[PDB]
């Protein structure tokens, strides 16, 4: 019944920069506000309680202010390990306790080209009847990359999947894994397999390939 | 050393019943409330309910009242979250958290989470395959055909020591099953000047842990 609103929705800032997040209440909630941090794939973590009190064990660069309807979280000097999603929460109108929608924070760094590796299907996997080809990109920035499969120079489509890692907590880079799946039949019909990568840090598309024999 | 530890991942079919657990340690379980929070896949946090383990007085959210039930067992210092007929909408992550009631309330300690997956599928353990390249060499491991998506990787040398150059990629869904990969980087020198010709990939999963040797070219 109390609506909590956060701003901005997402943001990207450099190490050492100041990050400012605002949380607004639909009606006075005195100092009944808390701030949480949720790094991806892990449980939230209390940072500030009672609007401006630093939970023990939280870096001193975190701080909060406000009362009534306006509150503000501040990271005085952003650090590489602070990439996360930040939530505010209200503890005045019980029930129900209400959260904000969240604010995603990313670390900005310098462009970095990816290292590329390709892997053929294992003979063990092939006797079972399916062939999976894999293509890995390591330590690149920004996140935007485009992987591209070719079998005998014929472009593939709708037969591959991929996933991307979180930002590394020291160097702020990303990595990516992509998998081309074919039937054992189709795999031994063609010979040359390749993944072609496109990224800002590459002045020209990079290709990695192997031949079915060797 | 405050600590809340929850039950493992689950796979249930629409209409079944389920009970999750959340056990506390390192503090008097009966001096703090226990709250449950839900996070739909890819969305934010939603407050579900409370229980005071001292007297078991519960307070639910209007959204969830009726469809879910909260209980506790202070003798074993544990709290529970229960469904009677599970629905597809209930597929999400569920967190328990210790709550303070003295003055301004706050959730000061959280559990690791329980993944609840509601589908027509049936659980299965992963199947492992090695990944070998056809001044540092890369070697990997591929897991396939497992459900739920609750998997962990680890590597070991031939001398059962630990390899710390691990790399973790999210899973992907395909025909009701998940697949994932992992890679490691090894110094080019150390391998040539060496008598080890393999390394060991390990995965942990609710329905079965499994190992697989990986050749070194
Ligand atoms: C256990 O083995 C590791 C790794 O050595 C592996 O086995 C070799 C034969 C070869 O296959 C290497 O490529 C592998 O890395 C040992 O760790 C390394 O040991 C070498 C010894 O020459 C040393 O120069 C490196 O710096 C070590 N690297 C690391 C990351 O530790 C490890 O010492 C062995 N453990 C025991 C208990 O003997």
């Amino acid at each position: 019944d109390i609506q909590m609103t956060q701003s901005p929705s997402s943001l990207s800032a450099s190490v050492g920069d100041r990050v400012t997040i605002t949380c607004r209440a639909s009606q006075s909630i005195s100092s009944y506000l808390n701030w949480y941090q949720q790094k991806p794939g892990k449980a939230p973590k209390l940072l500030i309680y009672a609007a401006s009190s630093l939970q023990s064990g939280v870096p001193s660069r975190f701080s909060g202010s406000g009362s009534g309807t306006d509150f503000t979280l501040t990271i005085s000097s952003l650090q590489p390990e602070d990439f996360a999603t930040y939530y505010c929460q209200q503890s005045y109108s019980t029930p129900p306790h209400t959260f904000g929608q969240g604010t995603k924070v990313e670390i900005k760094r310098t462009v970095a080209a990816p290292s590329v590796f390709i892997f053929p299907p294992s003979d063990e996997q092939l006797k079972s009847g399916t062939a999976s080809v894999v293509c890995l990109l390591n330590n690149f920035y920004p996140r935007e990359a485009k992987v591209q499969w070719k079998v005998d120079n014929a472009l593939q489509s709708g037969n591959s999947q991929e996933s991307v890692t979180e930002q590394d907590s020291k160097d702020s880079t990303y990595s990516l894994s992509s998998t081309l799946t074919l039937s054992k039949a189709d795999y031994e019909k063609h010979k040359v397999y390749a993944c072609e990568v496109t990224h800002q840090g590459l002045s020209s598309p990079v290709t990695k390939s192997f031949n079915r024999g060797e | 050393e405050v600590q809340l530890v929850q039950s493992g991942a689950e796979v249930k079919k629409p209409g079944e019943s389920l009970r999750i657990s959340c056990k506390g340690s390192g503090y008097s379980f009966t001096s703090y409330w226990i709250t449950w929070v839900r996070q739909m896949p890819g969305k934010g946090l939603e407050w579900m309910g409370r229980i005071d383990p001292s007297d078991s007085y519960t307070n639910y959210s209007p959204s969830f009242q009726g469809h879910v039930t909260i209980s506790a067992d202070k003798s074993i210092s544990t709290a529970y979250l229960q469904w009677s007929s599970l629905k597809a909408s209930d597929t999400a992550m569920y967190y328990c958290a210790r709550e303070q009631w003295l003055g301004i309330k706050n959730f000061d300690y959280w559990g690791q989470g329980t993944l609840v997956t509601v589908s027509s599928g049936s659980a299965s353990a992963p199947t492992l395959f090695p990944l070998v390249s056809c001044s540092s060499v890369a070697v990997g491991c591929l897991a396939q055909d497992f459900l739920p998506d609750s998997i962990t990787f680890s590597w070991k040398y031939k001398n059962n020591s630990d390899i710390s150059s691990t790399r973790g990629f999210p899973s992907v869904l395909r025909g009701g099953k998940y697949a994932a990969t992992s890679q490691v980087l090894l110094p080019s020198k150390d391998v040539m000047q060496g008598t080890d010709e393999h390394v060991v990939c390990k995965v942990q999963h609710p329905n079965g842990n499994k190992e697989k040797n990986v050749p070194l070219p």
